[PDB]
């Protein structure tokens, strides 16, 4: 069950979603190449985001690194993204 | 292990990233210097060097286009003076898992004019006394440190302390 993408939840929702984006990417560098970021206004994703690596190894040490860790004041909730079709289902 | 060469720069993905900057990959290579980077010709705006053996931020060419430098996983202890004669639109700096040691390792950064946002999570800078406090005073123009918000209340107290007496004692002591 493991695979490339990790679902965050418990994200900021007053901070912008450009600005989320680019400190997603910074923050989530350090462990992979990566090949998209899903963080959208919506209320489907709200307090929500995808990050997709381009390895498995990457997401799973992600994954298990920023469990928690206190991103704009709240602690990041990390998990495994449930399969490609909920990640597609999550942004219609 | 490779040296950064022309040869590697043109070899390298070169590539629109997810927030929609041109992105140079030099990622996982062991390069121990920067240099070469004129070879670029300017034309990124975000040049990733993570997972090297960089043990010092020096020898930058003119770049004014460059915007986001990432340093991940390096072996950084010393920055150079004066980088913002070369790279004076720099806005982001992540530094997370290096090797700078004190808070005075810092001095080099004061220069930038645009640079909003710094990581040096995992380096033993991130976790001395007045930290937070002394990155708010100064680098007043810094948004983000680690991924957390300098916020306004954060500005006033930092002001306010250092301009105490035993906030400016402080000061001396870290110099």
């Amino acid at each position: 069950l493991p695979n490339q993408t990790i679902y965050i939840n418990n994200l900021n929702e007053k901070i912008k979603k450009e600005e989320l984006k680019k400190s997603l990417y910074a923050i989530f560098s350090q462990f992979g190449q990566i090949l998209d970021i899903v963080a959208l206004k919506t209320l489907k994703m709200r307090g929500q985001a995808f990050v997709i690596f381009k390895e498995i190894g990457s997401a799973s040490n992600a994954l298990r690194t920023m469990q928690g860790f206190p991103f704009y004041d709240k602690p990041m909730q990390i998990a495994y993204s449930k399969s490609d079709s909920d990640i597609v289902a999550k942004i219609k | 292990m490779v040296k950064l060469t022309p040869e590697l720069i043109n070899q390298s993905m070169q590539y629109i990233n997810p927030v929609r900057e041109r992105e140079l990959d030099l990622r996982g290579y062991k390069i121990p210097q920067i240099e070469n980077l004129g070879a670029t010709l300017d034309q990124f705006d975000t040049i990733d060097l993570s997972d090297n053996d960089l043990r010092k931020l020096d020898n930058l060419p003119h770049l004014p286009r460059l915007k986001t430098l990432l340093l991940n996983n390096n072996r950084i202890l010393r920055i150079s003076e004066g980088l913002e004669e070369a790279v004076p639109n720099l806005g982001s700096i992540i530094l997370t898992g290096n090797n700078l040691q004190e808070l005075s390792d810092l001095e080099p950064l004061v220069g930038f004019t645009k640079l909003e946002t710094i990581s040096l999570l995992i380096n033993p800078v991130s976790t001395k006394p007045n930290y937070r406090e002394y990155m708010a005073y100064k680098f007043p123009q810094l948004r983000l440190l680690d991924f957390r918000k300098i916020k306004q209340k954060d500005r006033q107290a930092a002001q306010e302390f250092f301009r105490t007496k035993q906030g400016k004692d402080v000061l001396k002591e870290i110099s």
